[PDB]
This record gives C-alpha cells, structure tokens and sequence, in this order.
C-alpha cells in the first residue's frame, strides 16, 4: 500500500447509530426433533445480553448506558422427510420458561413466538426496550442484594429476555439436526458517559475479570 | 512539564514532514520546524500535526536546547507528560473490525 | 482566595470542572414523592488528608457510601432507601515550591472494577473502607481482593486514557487544587445509597513526586466533598 | 515571432493545443494545506535536443520525473512527497526547407507500458532515463525491458489511433513548433512525484524524414517544459 | 510571555533596544537590482546554548558570517555576493532564583580586532568559528590569534566603557532576557557577506557567576537571530 491524499470530510459514519447498529451472529446452537423425550438438547435458550461475543461486547463497552431497540432475524439450518416449521418464543424477564420441549410454558399466550416454515425468508421478531430503567447499563458498580451480599456487577435493569427455539413437528421418521443462529442487531440506540476502551483480554461472560496486561507494544529506546 | 516550579530549561520540539528524514542533530532539527518551548515561562506547549491519514508519516523529536537549571533546593531530574487528541475536525469513513480483540 | 462556606463548615480555595457540562438539579408526582433535606447535608465533609510520598501509586474512594459514616448525610442513607446528590469534590495538595509531581483526580462513574485473581469474586470490604482510601498497587496482586494494579487502574482500561471522565490536572509546577461537580449520573432516578456506588473518585499520580534530602517526605492531599442536591423518598402518608 | 519569458528563463516561438479542453489550476483545508511555489519551477526547462535522422522510429519522456533534475523543480520533488503541475511542453524542429517528414507529438496520460518478453517484469530503469528519451524500435525485442516497437507504442494499442490524446502534428512542410497544455490528469487530488508518472510525451514520426545528400544528416528536435501551477503539500504546522 | 513566531521558528520570549533608534529597512535604480527574499531568511535561528561558570570571561560572534550554515540565509551568503539584513538578536539566561551575575550583551558595528602578539597577523579562522562562540580569557596570551584578553575586548578599548554601543544589562536579580536590533550599519549600501563582519556580538560577564553548592554549576545562555529585511543582488538580465 502507499500513503494516498485521503480528501473527504465526513462524521456520518462515526455516529452512534452507525457503529453500534450492525447485525452480528451472537449464538450458534444444535437441537434436535426426535427421540429423548425428557432432554435439553432438543430446544435452545441463549439468555440475550450484550456480553455475548468480545467483538461486539467491546462496542457496548465504550458508553456506560445506553438503550436501544433490538431486531433479531434468525437463519435456521437443517440436517439429517416433511417440511419443517419451527418456533422461535421470546419470553420477556418477567416470563415462564419450558423445562421439556414438551412444557406447558410453550403455550403461553404473553410470550411472543414466530412460526417460521423452512424455505421462506427468515424470520424477524423485534423487541423493544424492554428495562425497567431508563437505559441499559453496561458496567454496574454495585450489589444485587442489599448490605453487599453475594452476586457482584449484576443489576436487574439490564435484563433483555429469553429466546427459546425448537422444532413444532412432533416426530420424524430419522434423525434432523437443525442449526440456528440468531443475528443481534441495535436499532434506534442512544448511547451516554463516554467510557475508555477496554485494555485487557475478556475472561468470563458475566463480570470484568482481567489479567494486568501491558499498556502498548514495546519498542527498544525512547528514541528509536 | 511535570516539573519544579523552580526549574527552568529549553527544549527544541521538532516535527518533519511525512517524506522528510528525521534530524540527526540539534541544528539540523533547529533548520527545519520547531518550537523552542522555554520551560520557566510556561509550562504547556501546544503542537498541531497535519497530513495525517492512512487507507512513512511525520516525527516528533524533541532535543535539549539549554539543560534543566534548578536552585539548590529542587530536585534535578524532572518528567513531561504528553497529549493527543483531534485538533479541530477529524474524517474517517470505512468501519471495521478492531485488531487488538482476539 | 476564596473563603467558601455551606452551613457550619467553611474552606479556603484559591476553575470548577463541572463534569458533563451540567450542574447538580432536583428531579422535577403524587404516587412517589421525593423529600429535599437541604438543611446540612449541603456542608463540606473534610476527609483524612492522605500522604503522598515518591512511592505511592494512587487512591480510590467510592461514592455515595464514602459519607456513610459523615453527619446527617450519614445518617440519611440509613433512614432512606433512595437517594441522589451531586458531590462538589475539592483537591487541594499544599505543597511545598520545591516540591516536584502530578495528579489526574478523576471520578469515573459505574467504575466496575475486577478481581485479582479471576474466577472468584471478593468479599465486598475490599472496595470500600468508608473513609479511608483503598490504594492501588505498583504490580500485580493475587487474592480475593481488587486488582489495584495502575496501568490497568479497576476496569482493565489502559491508566493513561482515564482522562474521558470528568477530570482534573494537579501539577503542582503551577496548581493545587481541583474542584469537580459531578451531577448524579445513573439510569434510574433514585437508587439505594448502599448497594449502588454512583462513581469512584480515583486520585492517580502520572509524574511521581520528587523533592531533596530537607524538605518534608510527604505532601498531604485534602479531599473535601459538598453533597449538593440531595434528595430521598417520602416517609410520610399520601 | 513571439519571445516567451518566465522567470530567468527565455525562448523564441513561432498554436496551443489545451489538453481536454482545461487550462491547469490549484486545488482551491486546515487539516492539509498546499504549499504554492509560483517562484522559479515555472521557469522554461530545456531538454537536451534530439537528432531525428531517417531511421529514428520515436521516443518517449516519462513526467513529471523527467524533471527530476531540473533545478528547483527537481528539488522540491525531494522535500515534498506531494504535488501536481500542468507543463507547458513546446516542442520546435527548425529543420530546412527542403526536409520533409512529419511527427506525431502526444502526451497519453498514464502509458501503462508492456515488457518485452511477457510472464516478468522490468528493472524499472527502463521507462526512464530521467532528462534523456527512450527511443522506441522498428521491430520486436526480447529481453527484460519495455516491448517499445512502434505500431504497438507502449500499451498494445495501435500507434495510428494514438490521436485521442492532447496531440500536435509537426508537419515540416507546414509548421515546425508543438505546444501542448496538460491540465494535471489524476484520479486523487495530489500524489506523489516518484512513484506515478502523470503522462509519457512521445514523440513518433509516421512520415520518415528525407532529404538528399547535401543536407544535414539530421533534425534536432528541441523539448522545452514548464511547469504550470505546481503545488506541494505544507510542511509547516497548524 | 510572548510567543513570537517567524515563518516556521517559534521562540517564547518574556523591551526591544533598537539600535541607534532605527528599525531596519530596505534599500529603497534600473543599472543595479536588489532582490527582496522575505520567503525563509526572516526565521528564528538558535545558536548552541552556552554554558556560563564562575570563571567564564566572555564570548564573541562574528555576524553577518556567523549564520554562514544557517539554512537558507547561509546558502544565500553563497550565490549572491552583495547583501545586507537586520538581524533581531534575542538572549535568553534561563538562570534560576538563587543564581546572581550580570551580563553586557552588545553589538558593536566594525569590530576591527588586535593580533595577540603585535608585528604579525592571524590566521583569518582565529576571528570566527562560524556557528561556536571564541570565548575572551581572563589575561594576556601570546601566538598568531585575537587578543582576546577583557578589559581590552577586541580593540584595545577600554572593556567598562563599551556601553556606548546597542547594548543591554542582563541583570539575573531581576530579567533574563536581551533583544537588540541593529540596522545595518555600513559605509556602502550592500557589500559582501564573506569579507565583511559587519558587527560582533559579544557577551561579557561583569558580575561573575555565584551559587551555592547544590544549584547547577552553570546558566546557558541561548542566542537566537532572526535576519530582518534582508536583501540582495539581481541574478536576473534587464
């Protein structure tokens, strides 16, 4: 490459909206449509929250609040017949979840869910800002349970949901393997309280654990 | 300049454009820009480096004009902090993916 | 020189970053109704002055609960269960002229900081000491307990590019003091004053001190906090 | 008759065709700034004249590099790694009136040009000689250079139609001088002087000269550039 | 403070003695034509700080020569051979509060200089160092060089008594800087920059230099010329 004269004088791509609000695939997962009556490898869960994937966790990590819409859109898969109809239900925080494929729960009139066919677009079901408080806190710097008891960083508010996915064709003569990945996206987002990027390697998935890591590369001397 | 309030010096802070070579000397860096920023007036001094874009860039030396002259009572050996930031409006269009996430 | 005074406590100053360009304000119903103390709470609480010596590498003090244990502003955390102010933060050092160094007071709200050793948590008394300052620490530590590690100062963020949050530079080539008013940033309106630490008040020195074999060993930094704007819940009926 | 001056520099002329139409301009930014040099570089910078005998087939100069040498032009093309110029090209022939010939003069804004045996690359001394021309051949080389027979100039395009580009014919019955203006044909605003070659002047006779045994043996051609609007980038700071 | 900018030379500075209450100007004739350079030249050049101790007896540059190396201006002194300037002379001390001395910084036009040892000559490299200093010495010295012993500066003067040229005290109790302008002094409107030392800058210590035993053991004194309204020859025909 060479150093061109880069002329050109725009901001449209550094806003909010146009750097958070990009689909990404957060969640990969496996289930089945027969056999093992009681299993949980016939439906999948994938509580939502935004520390699903470093890349995209490491956006979310630069504003301390933020709130935004999200509009997820499936791209469901098969393996091995008839044609396939699956279920996609989000329960709200406040929701019952199935225990079985075969729960009760799946029939719950307050949990949206989209019946999507195979062979069609895939499906689309947009939620909206659902927290009880005024906007999605990334970083909680605070105590679930009062007089600092145990559970560190987790606040209530920044609850999303849930999204349970299975087969609703009872049975299969063979084995079917189907494979969804739901594809995050935010929309309409506000973001506040600019914050620094984050330094070190992500551990775990549900607190700001760090090994100390250097601040940048080194070089020999000062003056080199 | 982080510091005494009683040492007093110069540096000579030189910038080269991005084709240049860096200076190997003080005069040869005296020749082309620079700012002899006098510690014992002020205490801050302020650059602004155009031509910077990528899609071989500039230098910013920095040489003893004079030593740190200091009173009997301060300590010799001082420390200066350094800034960046955008000067006045920064362009950037193509986003990415970042590197340093593995 | 300014002789400031809030009710019954007064400081002698010598410019205010108000963080986020906004001042401290009330938060103007019926159904939930907010009472406003203004009496006291308002008055400055001075904490213990902190040596700094060549070797030290930082302090934090987390807030709302820091005043825990300060006055009527202290006793009013236990007595409501919701709660907001704005926390007018002075920094003096008085130093000596022959005394060298530089500080970034900044305050860094929602400053969730990490666990020294990963895949365990710590036992809650190692984030705060209500008045007395948890240092940071010049390498890394094991145990179940921060890792105050600067250059990595709680959050795993780069020490150096702190400078985001509402800040102030003490150098005390030419200043002493810093002054921060930092409005009550959270997501909710009201929140509990014990479970939630609104910002984390982190007072870092960049160029270490210096200074000969006669001078004092040490310079004392002064932190002084004015809860201003402080407003609770109704206890009364309806 | 008319006698040009620019600068220090002096010709005697003898009209212009304005490539594409535009006469060259500046760029009319804070964050870049163009340097305008307007003193010398706009001087007339002679080229070492040419012998055109009967057998000569062309030759080629590849800008704004040919320059490289030439005076302050030639310097600034070192301190600054960005630029853009427009060149006046006057190319005179002052043969007799009893030669005859003709030649194509033509600047072809990017001539990408070919090597000679095909599945390498050439040593990149061989496009340019800085101030002196590569002369094409009559036939087909091998050898890792530029492929320069005529009627497949340098680009594998017929050297008959090469007349879609800023051209002049040197009809030596008629005229004998070429004036060509080139109005900085680029795709990005300023590039750098080293690396790209804005155009290749050549100069290709289609009709060979001739004359009888009394004559001289050859016909010189004169090359003459100047270098109109050249602006740089800025070295100082903002 | 001041921050005094030319072309791409910044100096911080901290009242001007012009000399001989003129400020330089240009000459202002078809026969004989000056060019005005005004792009460059006018530049602050920084000459290599000095060190001044407690036993140092003076210093002495020869201008217009001394620049002789300094960028353009020094490249100008070689292809014109007539020419003339200003030069704005600031001297800077930087001292601390504790040092104590005294300076005279003066200009004094047509410096003719004294053989050490009367009946012969110098070497003509024993005047001027081009860019360093030639420092005097405390008492007589013999061989082929300048008499450079104070009290008898250069001219067999009395040393007390050379304030009656553009001069300026650099008491370090209360200033530290000097600033003199100095008009072109000359019997000819322009000569050459080569043969001719039009003035000498010389900085003689009075007081000495005094401090205790853990202040730094020496003050730099910086020079910095900025030559004004420099003019020179026509290169070019009529």
């Amino acid at each position: 490459q060479t150093r061109h004269v880069v002329n050109f004088h725009s901001r449209s791509e550094s806003t909010i909206e146009n750097f958070m609000g990009r689909a990404a695939c957060v969640f990969m997962d496996q289930y089945k449509i027969n056999g093992e009556e009681t299993s949980t490898d016939r439906f999948a869960v994938w509580t939502i929250n935004i520390r699903e994937m470093a890349q995209l966790r490491r956006k979310c990590e630069m504003f301390t609040y933020m709130r935004f819409d999200i509009e997820m859109t499936m791209v469901i898969t098969s393996c091995q017949m008839p044609v396939l109809t699956h279920q996609i239900m989000y329960v709200p925080p406040g929701g019952p979840i199935p225990a079985k494929v075969d729960g009760y729960e799946w029939q719950t009139s307050t949990n949206p869910s989209v019946f999507w066919t195979e062979g069609n677009a895939p499906p689309r079901i947009s939620i909206p800002f659902i927290s009880v408080g005024n906007a999605y806190s990334s970083f909680y710097d605070g105590w679930s349970h009062f007089t600092q008891d145990g559970t560190y960083g987790y606040t209530t508010l920044n609850a999303m949901g849930k999204l349970y996915i299975r087969h609703v064709n009872r049975s299969s003569p063979h084995q079917i393997t189907s494979t969804i990945r739901v594809y995050f996206k935010p929309k309409h987002i506000k973001a506040w309280v600019p914050r620094p990027p984050r330094l070190c390697p992500y551990i775990n998935k549900r607190d700001v654990n760090f090994v100390v890591t250097e601040i940048t590369d080194s070089r020999t001397s000062i003056t080199d | 300049f982080c510091g005494s309030a009683m040492a007093t010096g110069k540096l000579l802070i030189s910038y080269s454009p991005p084709g240049a070579s860096v200076p190997t000397s003080r005069k040869d860096a005296m020749l082309g820009t620079h700012i002899v920023w006098d510690i014992g007036l002020q205490s801050s001094c302020v650059l602004c480096v155009p031509w910077i874009s990528q899609s071989s860039a500039g230098y910013i030396t920095c040489w003893y004009q004079t030593n740190i002259v200091v009173p009997p009572g301060a300590p010799t050996s001082c420390d200066v902090l350094c800034f960046a930031s955008a000067c006045n409006d920064f362009s950037v269009r193509l986003l990415r993916d970042t590197p340093f996430m593995a | 020189v300014r002789s400031m005074t809030l009710g019954n406590s007064t400081i002698t100053t010598q410019n205010v970053v108000v963080g986020y360009g906004e001042w401290p304000s009330y938060l103007s119903t019926a159904e939930d109704q907010p009472t406003q103390p203004d009496v006291a709470t308002c008055r400055f609480y001075t904490l213990e002055s902190v040596q700094w010596e060549k070797t030290s590498p930082g302090w934090w003090w987390k807030f709302p609960e820091a005043l825990k244990n300060m006055g009527l502003f202290g006793q009013n955390m236990h007595y409501h269960y919701l709660g907001r102010a704005g926390y007018t933060i002075h920094v003096q050092c008085n130093a000596s002229k022959f005394h060298q160094g530089c500080l970034l007071v900044v305050c860094v709200p929602e400053a969730e900081m990490g666990c020294a050793d990963t895949d365990t948590t710590f036992p809650a008394t190692e984030l705060t000491t209500e008045d007395t300052p948890h240092v940071f620490t010049s390498d890394s530590i094991t145990g179940k307990k921060v890792q105050a590690a600067v250059c990595n100062a709680g959050m795993g963020v780069g020490v150096g590019n702190l400078t985001i949050f509402p800040h102030q530079w003490i150098n005390l080539r030419t200043n002493n003091s810093a002054t921060i008013v930092i409005p009550y940033i959270n997501s909710v309106p009201m929140d509990n004053m014990f479970r939630h630490y609104n910002f984390t008040l982190m007072i870092i020195p960049f160029a270490p001190l210096n200074f000969t074999d006669g001078a004092t060993a040490y310079v004392p930094i002064t932190v002084t906090i004015a809860p201003m704007y402080a407003e609770y819940n109704g206890l009364r009926l309806a």
